[PDB]
């Protein structure tokens, strides 16, 4: 786990991700059913990041996966979407922030990455799914 | 001001212009590789620039006068080649590029000329003699 | 189970959903059939909701899943389609309404949600299926 | 089994359906093979009905599935395609009609339906497969 | 097995079909192969017929499947592609014709058919595969 | 300069030109098989040349005067053939290619002519008599 | 030369031409079934010819003068039929084909005529009376 | 001959024509349900005819003069209805169909009129009064 | 008759018209939600009407004269807003709708004006003051 | 009123206008991010506004007069850059944006000029000097 | 195995095929891994042939599959791509040619073929995969 | 393993590839996770190469797979994206280069290749994946 950097600034339109709940469920064939969750939090589970810049940005991005990445390190993640609460219900969110200001430390959900060359200077990679491991 | 009679396309065989050269038009292009990241200071579209492929296209019109340079273009079309073509800009200078002979067409009417269009497109790296 | 709110007002064109039955069936192979129904009711099973507004609407929508949601709470659902009966046959619907006026308390059929960014302020999420647990 | 009504009048272009034959088959790996069928009839097996009208037609259509439907009732079906015979071969069809004039009592091949809203008044549902149980 | 008729005249562009073989094969993994043929003949295996005419043609086509069809009868098939030999190699075809003049008696490869309505009078069905049982 | 009256399309039956031949236009084409590798000395588009298919299309306009060569084109259309067609270029020479009769159309107004367009396209390998 | 007043479209009821027939245009087509094998003597496109479907389309313009043949076309449109239509070519002869009444339209302005276009297309096998 | 002043579109409120009616054009359509079987006596395209859906579209141009029938069309657009519309053909007669008010537009310039186009399309079964 | 000088688009800052307003055109739309069931009394297309979304679009042309209302539109474009816009129809009245500033463009030539087009589209529910 | 001679595009090398500047046109855009929820007070289309990306495009026409600013644009095209460009509006002021050199083309005829179009598009965040 | 003919001349653009190597492989989960092949040649494995001519060419093509084909015969194959060596590396190809001049005897990789009719005279078949059995 | 050549010069836009890891992972179901990495390195795993030139380039490319390829040899690979370190984090890459200057010796991830003909002289093949065996 690191505190190294946010990320390269660029993120394409389509960087999807929202909280994932265990939601162990019984599905009684009669009808209504009960359920419970053991988290009391929610893995934010961000996906579909895309780096799009020149090839000068690519070599600092492919080794972003490699050098401080490996697989098992933090690289605090910037959300385009210290305790934050959500008060729009009479219930509450009350979800903690270990890092400051929406920085949600994560890890990539990939054994490999796949960077493409689309023109003399264009560097693209289609997806880097994360899950914000605590 | 520059005379339109000055800008001349010309074939190899050593370079000579074609006979009917009523209207000619070199046209360059780039496909504008859009690099629009989510951040942009007013939501403006950002572009990369040098990553885009770049092209050239020559569209020459004229009246069919038989010349060896006019016969050459037929030979360039049937024996499909990509030889060197050269287009002067009056006070800039020549271009001297490899092009192909993409589409030519001969036309004639019951009262008018034997006319022809000659459409070319870029086939390699171009130049500029200044 | 809550009585908290209907939903965000916006729903895209395509919010599909209709009642279910188990009604297991044997299909007697050499003639007609015979089939049983254990319900006497129907799960309304609404699907394919889409939130589409500014990013100001998104943070009150992602924590709609989180804060009063969790997994196991009501959030009464608004139908664009106290006992209601259906009299267009000589049979009857006679289906109850525990909540008032077509409000059909439900739960989301998701372990996670997936909100996307479509432009500087566009927030989209493609689907939030529900089944109306009693 | 009912005699309640035909259906809502509207059916979209694409309402497919044709007779289904058991056709138990042996498929000898040598070559030619024999076969026999135990029906002496043919389940007509109509599919892909679509309701398309205003939302005033929808509430009499969603409870068509529910009220006289459930799963296990007739609702005599109208074919856009008392004993009818087919004499275009020297063989014969000689297929009975329990109901009058092509009315073919059926049931929907669905545990649930899925009605969509496509605009302020547009009601759509993509398919209601039947099989004409005797 | 019948000798009833060829077919409705109409066949759409795309009525595909060509001969088969079992010809099981071992592919000796360290060199070439050796392979056996038990047929001495070929199933012509015509597929992808389409009826496209008015609805007046449909009722003589849906009961074509039903009346003289059932499952287990001939209905001699017309090829748009008494013993015929093929002499374009120094080998020979020498394939028999039980029926006269390319008429290849078949059977439909379907438990059901599926006729569609495309407009007020358009009748379509996408496929009726056959295999030419002897 | 070359007269537009000189360039003539002509049918077989031995070759004779059609009657109303108000405006005619042979048009050649090639689809420009793009071979753009990542390397290219300025990011220019590279093309292969001879790999491209090449075509020809003839569009003849005219006024309907009944001739045997005009009746021939109707017979070529109904009995769909691809016979030899021949188009002179004034001082180049003939082309002598197999074409088809892709689309013809007869037109007439309340005050004008019986006119016709005749559109043809290449059907085989062409030639050039010089 | 042939008068444009001579070429006439005409309906059945026995054949009579329609009243406003300001501009009419029979137009034939074929879709050019491309059979381009890898081998071809210069890389030319090869075509099959007779495999292509062939069509006909009639576009008649005119001013609305009430006639029984003009009322007939309305009856052909509402009671949707494909009856026999016949189009003379001046010195060729008639066509006598089954067509439909694909799209008609009546138009009028604050100062001009009651005018109409009448667009037809082929519905069967055509003929030629020579 | 028929006057273009005679053919009139008219709204319900009882039927009255709209004020600025500079150019109007009812236009019928059918989508031509192609039934092309493999057999056809010359490879001709065969069509079915009556299976095709059939339509009508009204495009009315004019200058904005305020009338109750002109205010009616705004009320038909905002309160979106499909009421009965009626279009006379001079010597044929009326049409009397249900249409909608698909797209209207008001336009004005620095020197010209307040003008408007009014585009309608068929919404039901039409009629003909003869 | 109504003067084209009377119909005026106007911005908020309280409403004032823009300076160069050479040609302006409010244009309404509806997408015509086709509800074509298999039954229909002649095979006619049936439409629903009120289910369709409805829109408005304003295209204003003019010559660039500097005004505060002209500077306002630049500020509306850079600080992207959807404020209230208002368009008079001469004898109908105003519209008073929320629009956006979809695409503007300034143009100038070597001899002519500083001219501009200003294209707007609907952003909310509209009104009508009668 | 504002003179069209006043609005000027200009390159960097410090800013100078290009030589042949016969007709120029800055054109802004926004793609109109449709946010149409099911609820809307009359079924009107609702739009978001500020979420839309916004752009600019410059299309400059002119006659080829050799200048260092004209040679600069060729150097900007071959060495593909996105430098600062600046366009005056007469009484508004400059724009001063980063653009690219998307497509230029030089043209000449047998009798006319050496002319050129110069098409540019936005590459970054723009400005406004008032 | 025959020496009968090359093929019909026509082959559509897209006739794909390249050498296939056994390449038995171990894939050690540590890292680098070893491998070996028992061929010392390469099956050329040509696919995706298409016949496109008139229907006069079809009856000499459908029985090409049948008469000299069956399944298990040669029909020497023409490549649009006596010992040939490949000297562009300092290694060598040195691959033999049993037949003369790129004629590569093969067999079709199909139990059946599927010829289609696309117009009065158009004959098409989408694929005839071979593998050049020795 | 060879040191023979880089490759044919041509590579189409889309030649994708990025480093891998095994990094097996347990995802402790009631809290955060713990995960192991056995590599200390990364397989670069380049994919989706495309040769596009004349047919003169094809015969030096199909035997590139064959002659110096076989299966089990090097053919050092050129990256359009002696020890290189990556210093943009305070961590380090420190990844070795056995070959000089980004030359990453690999092997093709294919039992066969598939070269296509696109026109009289166009040669295409869609993919040649590699993994850079040590």
């Amino acid at each position: 786990a690191f505190h190294e950097v946010r990320f390269p600034a660029n993120l394409s339109f389509g960087s999807v991700g929202g909280p994932e709940r265990r939601t162990e469920i019984v599905t009684l064939s009669s009808g209504h059913e009960e359920r419970n969750s053991p988290w009391a939090h929610s893995r934010r589970h961000y996906d579909a990041g895309v780096g799009l810049r020149s090839l000068d940005d690519v070599e600092r991005l492919i080794a972003f996966f490699e050098a401080r990445g490996g697989q098992l390190h933090g690289f605090r993640w910037k959300d385009w979407a210290g305790i934050v609460s959500f008060n729009e219900p009479p219930p509450q969110g009350a979800r903690v922030t270990a890092g400051f200001e929406f920085d949600v430390p994560v890890r990539f959900d990939t054994d490999r990455i796949a960077v493409s060359v689309q023109s003399f200077q264009a560097g693209d990679l289609p997806q880097v799914p994360v899950v914000e491991v605590r | 001001a520059q005379n339109g009679k000055d800008l001349l396309i010309k074939l190899d065989l050593q370079f000579e212009t074609i006979a009917g050269l009523r209207a000619t038009r070199i046209s360059f292009n780039a496909e504008t590789v859009d690099v629009t990241s989510l951040e942009s200071q007013g939501g403006w579209r950002e572009l990369l620039g040098g990553a885009g492929v770049r092209s050239a296209s020559i569209s020459g019109a004229g009246v069919f006068k038989d010349a060896d340079t006019d016969e050459r273009a037929r030979q360039i079309f049937f024996d499909g080649e990509v030889p060197e073509f050269q287009v002067i800009i009056p006070d800039f200078g020549i271009v001297q590029g490899p092009f192909m002979i993409t589409s030519i067409d001969y036309a004639g009417s019951h009262n008018g000329e034997a006319s022809y269009e000659l459409a070319m497109a870029s086939a390699g790296a171009l130049s500029f003699t200044a």
